């Protein structure tokens, strides 16, 4: 019975987060020599050049971690991390302007990413 | 004395904290606002003194105890902010959880 | 990847079946319902999800279903539901109540609430948001009372009076033409909404209905005027053609007439009576009948609630300074007796739990405070908790039910009464965007911030000269929405129809948003939102017991209060 | 007869040669000329030379070469000169900077300096007068601000927010054409200067140029938006065509980018940096490097200023206060370890002292001080002094030339970065009369009058009741130029080209002074008055070290300032 | 804090009863504005310490006597009003003649 | 109390000596704007006392000395004024070069 005025008592019970859609875990190398954080809602494919991994697979998704929280790459830091599938219209405009359409185009988003030095166009 | 807005508004604090420490002085247990003034004036009287932020980081910590106030007033103060000038200039001391 | 309960609710603020406690009460607020999509929370910060190619759209423009604000994560506590939801705001009005964010990535966005360019951002993730609150019984009669109702969540004054005069110190009322015009002017800078009543005072119709046409929102009748069945009558039948509602305070002395008298006079017509328990006016000593009519809006001035061990000596007292009693002539001592009764007002708190008192509002500065309208309400109902157990309409454990019961009571039922539900009273789309956030701590108790046509007026905001806005002293303040012409644009005058279509606001100048008062007359007791209840109420002439189906009406009063010396520094 | 030269400087001010303390620093600035003809100096008062016939002209209408106002004597410190002169004032704008007085009968007035019977008289004798402080980086969040940042000396806000929305918390950002309109209106009651900035987010043109369109006077891309190559490149694709400067706090997180990344989307365009040092944003660790470059146009905020003891204890509990991190997630101390940077924070002193930073601001109320531009700027050029010694350019024993490159910081950089140093940013004939009497025991603590548009808007002054003015309590007080009307014509709204051609002044029904941003797209920073050093910055990803010519650039911190417990109650 | 507007005026009434007590103190006889600062501080303070409204109004009329100020002051006030937080919420205190 | 404009501003005086004199009591040396605090609430609570305007000129340049101040307080001090009630109605006291 003490009172800790505006207080919560939650319900039981866990929230699953992105139910329902694909999840995909792969590798992930910062081989540059300054950290990169990335925040759960960027199209992976779109983050920073220096970042090694099979760009490929970070077309139409973005980190499966809670909603404004982010991954930390140290400098020459590898570890692996799990996607998720965009939503709504699956649609990525501006960001490193590698898509402005639909996320399907993975020929020409990879075409663009290697041209413009993403690490691991394969 | 070229009093600017804050010195004025800051004076508020003091009285305040002096009205509080004289509830405290005649055995009332404190409230939210008494105890968040006198939290807080301890932090800008004490970079008045000379002390270093971090001394001051740790000092607000005990300056009131749970036995001090009034039944859930631990909980509602996450934090007490304070800026003040010290010996090299107006400093920011945040005190985190000051009454355990 | 699941996070639990706990986390969550740190996060995000609360989400389905989660319970908040209400400040410092026993009362607890239950997520009804949820719009998110889990895991598309929208958020805004440093690496958060409101940020351009992501949760922010980058295509379209602000006329391509973009807001101007979005308050992300809110928990709603409304008339319509208790619930979590973000809320858009466009042009100053609510235009969404759903899940925010950019469809190009999102699951779930409601579609005219995207996050564009053109978007700001409230975080509201562990709040409560209301509707700002409506007052309609305001005595215009100290400037420094409009900061004082905004720190404690009201938006909207309606009333009168001219200042610290005599007639505006005893009635809400500012009489005639030229007053009305000055007091028109005069709202132009008062960072609120605000209608403003006519003297109800009158045996011909013209002198009335001209304050009507000179821009009044409505009428008083105040028996310190005359509550006569002539002043009655005259202003209902203009009240009838000019569709504005009219409040009533009603002859305490029985001097021409008994209640039964002055409900002759009503005729069956609308009317909104004030003080209805009637330690603040009204026929001696039942005028509390009223509240069982079906053609009564009834509401309660404040500081009667709740019922507390200090309530009759106060009352008793403050009314013998109020009229210059003497307690050495027998006619006051017996006046103050028959006004002020512990069996009325017991009665009425346990009213306003059955939803028979529909309203709450202040009486600020006449007999009532300006900023304790929200705070008794909570008071009242967490004593009727303690008194009367959870009501029979409850499950979970929750207390919604009494908390729609009562947070209708100062939202959405004054709006309806008088005639302004159109635009204010309530968070749903189309109205005007007037929201208070609450700190779950202090609710009900010291709003955090409180936003007027989608800008924020009033805040709990510290040092303006340090780093950041945390640091002490944080007290209340106007915001940028109450500076320059931007307070023409945040707040509404509320207006008759005929002093619209007679042009006044451009003869006097006004800028100021101009609200039309109307839908007043086709209305009644069962169109107050869960405070709907017709009733028999017997007031016994002899003893002052209040009786409803049969069943005496008592409680005790309370020592103390929540919402009180935990928080207050005086 | 001759005066020595202690009694001279008592009675007139200092003249050619002499030395004045800055407050209680060890700088020393040197008049370098004087526009004076001895024995004919203008001074005001009974018996004294400014009266009919003698000083002042009987003659002259007001057209006729006549003043409305006479700065008599001043010390002025600008970055054109540090020298003694009269100044002329007329149509709220600077007219004249000589000798002033009455051609009838005195030797050297300047020919449109007469004072007559329209000219008022401001004693600056014994004062030091500066131009008004231009602080680019406003949050608008508490409108207890504004006199915060008079009380120091600043005389125009150029930056962003809606008042205490988390958007305008975290970034200098008026998102949008409706929130623009409606600051635009606020501004209105804002005594100050001022120039708001719309979001700088999105990968289409139309949503961000909108804001330009509506009123904004240029752009901020801020990482809490998404600092992507893409928002970069479409702001300043829309800064090129509407000739509006654009400030970047960019990718701390380098989520997208490196700083290289972000180079090179600017692709060499124009773009003034905010927080260089990145303290207070941006790409970790190496940010500062920006300041090297000839298209980057560099400030520092205020809290980093200058370098002392409590500085990397503050910062880092400040960032986690900000930013909500928590002492046990490794992912936020290592992100606040690798953002608050003691190399980078002493590096900044020196890179100020060298003339590689151009700019000061505050960050006001989202990571700096509202009041303390000025202060700290002097701060940080007293620690060089003594840390570095005079600079190799200076001689006579004064600092002047670091007096000349410091009051450029927050003066006339910050105005020809933003595109409005034809109106405001120095003492020069033809730009608006915001002009700062400083007493010298005060200077860049607490200014004496603040005149904006040639009136008194704020002055430390005493008690209201008194015979005079100087009893207590001397504190800041709103004066004349801050009251009714007068607020519009003493205070300048800065827009873009576009919303002035379309007509939005009249359309808001803004009152004040309208001013035109130009110039921004077309300046580098050689542009930079006394601060336009170009150079390659090293900054070691692994130990933070800064190099600049293959030196390490170090400096102690220091436990004590000048300009802070003399002066301050609190 | 959370300081509202009546917290904010209220405090000058504390601060103003402190200058009055100490003018009391060194032996003045307290003039009209002194004398109801001390009265008003006392009943906001009594009903901080959970005092009745009926306690303070009888409490008020002994704060101060005759002999305690100036010529006239008894007489200048009729009574002396003041709203504070009680333990049971805000209250109206009247003391009627308090210094005869 | 009926507080004019200038009683309300006045209070803020007492309120910075009150807080001057605590820092001074605890050691410290006062800086500008608490010596000018001290001195006025002297001169103030002087013709509240009932003493002449020459005798408060007299005064005032006793209440601190050098050793009680910060270095360069005692030379920014020209001359510190105050108005204030005597008993023959508000007067102007300054007191010349206060503190040598
Ligand atoms: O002003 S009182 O009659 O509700
Ligand atoms: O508001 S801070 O990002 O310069
Ligand atoms: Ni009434
Ligand atoms: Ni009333
Ligand atoms: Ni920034
Ligand atoms: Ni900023």
């Amino acid at each position: 019975n003490y009172i800790v005025p505006g207080e919560y008592r939650v319900a039981e019970g866990e929230i699953e987060i992105n139910a329902g859609r694909e999840k995909t875990t792969i590798r992930v190398s910062n081989t540059g020599d300054r950290p990169i954080q990335v925040g759960s809602h960027i199209h992976f494919v779109e983050v920073n050049k220096e970042l090694l991994f099979d760009r490929a697979e970070g077309i139409g998704r973005r980190l499966n971690i809670p909603s404004g929280t982010a991954a930390r790459f140290e400098p020459g830091e590898e570890m692996e991390v799990e996607l998720t599938e965009l939503g709504g219209n699956r649609e990525v405009f501006g960001i490193s302007d590698l898509t402005n359409g639909s996320v399907d185009n993975k020929e020409l988003i990879l075409q663009r990413a290697k041209e413009l030095g993403y690490k691991g166009v394969e | 004395m070229h009093l600017n807005p804050a010195e004025k508004e800051k004076l508020q604090i003091f009285l305040a904290s002096e009205l509080a420490l004289k509830r405290k002085a005649r055995g009332l247990k404190l409230n939210y606002p008494e105890a968040v003034a006198i939290i807080t004036s301890f932090i800008m009287e004490g970079a008045r003194d000379g002390k270093t932020v971090a001394m001051l980081m740790e000092e607000g910590k005990h300056v009131l105890t749970r036995d001090d106030v009034m039944e859930g007033v631990p909980e509602m103060i996450d934090d007490i902010q304070a800026e003040a000038t010290f010996p090299d200039g107006t400093k920011l001391v945040t005190v985190h959880n000051p009454i355990s | 990847m699941k996070i639990n309960r706990q986390q969550y609710a740190e996060s995000y603020g609360p989400t389905v079946g989660d319970q908040v406690r209400l400040a410092d009460t026993d009362l607890w607020i239950e997520v009804e319902k949820d719009y998110t999509t889990y895991g598309d929370e929208a958020n805004f910060g440093g690496g958060k999800v409101l940020r351009e190619g992501m949760g922010e759209n980058g295509t379209y423009t602000r006329t391509e279903n973009v807001l101007d604000l979005l308050l992300t994560n809110a928990l709603i506590l409304d008339y319509t539901g208790i619930y979590k939801a973000d809320i858009g705001v466009k042009d100053g009005y609510i235009v969404g109540i759903g899940k925010g964010g950019n469809p190009d990535i999102m699951d779930g966005v409601t579609p005219n609430m995207i996050v564009g360019t053109a978007t700001e951002v409230i975080a509201a993730e562990g709040k409560i948001v209301t509707a700002g609150g409506i007052d309609t019984h305001v005595h215009f009669i100290n400037p420094d009372q409009v900061d004082v109702a905004l720190a404690n969540g009201i938006t909207t004054l309606f009333g009168g009076g001219t200042g610290p005069a005599e007639g505006s110190k005893a009635t809400t009322v500012t009489p005639g033409p030229w007053n009305i015009e000055k007091m028109l002017k005069s709202t132009e800078g008062l960072p609120i909404n605000v209608g403003i009543l006519g003297k109800g005072h009158g045996s011909s119709i013209a002198p009335i209905m001209e304050q009507i046409d000179a821009g009044a929102a409505g009428l008083k009748i105040h028996e310190d005027w005359g509550a006569t069945p002539a002043s009655i009558d005259r202003s209902l039948t203009v009240a009838d053609e000019a569709d504005v509602q009219v409040a009533i305070h009603s002859d305490t002395l029985n001097e021409a007439g008994f209640l039964e008298d002055t409900l002759r006079a009503i005729n069956g017509r609308v009317i909104h009576s004030f003080h209805v328990e009637g330690a603040g006016g009204g026929h001696a000593p039942d005028i509390m009948a009223m509240a069982g009519h079906p053609n009564v809006l009834p509401s309660s001035t404040n500081p009667t609630r709740p019922f507390t061990v200090n309530t009759i000596d106060e009352h008793l007292d403050m009314l013998m300074v109020c009229h210059h009693l003497k307690q050495n002539i027998p006619e006051d001592v017996a006046f103050a007796d028959s006004r002020i009764r512990p069996e009325t007002i017991a009665a009425e708190d346990i009213l306003h739990d059955l939803g028979i008192i529909s309203m709450m509002s202040t009486d600020a500065l006449a007999m009532g405070r300006a900023g304790e309208m929200v705070l008794r309400t909570w008071q009242t109902a967490d004593k009727m908790k303690k008194q009367r157990g959870p009501l029979a309409e409850e499950k979970n454990g929750s207390d919604n039910f009494r908390a729609k019961r009562y947070v209708s009571k100062y939202t959405i039922n004054p709006a309806i009464a008088q005639g302004i539900a159109h635009e204010v009273g309530s968070i749903e789309e189309g109205k005007f965007a007037d929201l208070v956030l609450w700190e779950p701590k202090f609710f009900g108790v010291k709003a955090d911030r409180v936003i007027k046509g989608g800008i924020i007026a009033y805040a709990q905001i510290g040092d303006p000269s340090a780093s950041i806005p945390t640091p002490q002293p944080v007290m209340g303040r106007r915001m940028y929405g109450t500076v320059g012409d931007l307070i023409h644009d945040t707040n509404i005058t509320f207006m008759s129809k005929s002093s619209i279509q007679q042009g006044v606001p451009a003869k006097l100048g006004l800028k100021r948003r101009i609200g039309t008062v109307k839908n007043c007359r086709n209305i009644g007791k069962k169109d107050m939102k869960w405070n709907d209840v017709t009733t028999d109420i017997d007031i016994n002439p002899e003893t002052y017991e209040v009786k409803v189906d049969g069943e005496v009406l008592t409680c005790e009063p309370v020592k103390e209060l929540p919402m009180a010396q935990r928080y207050f520094l005086f």
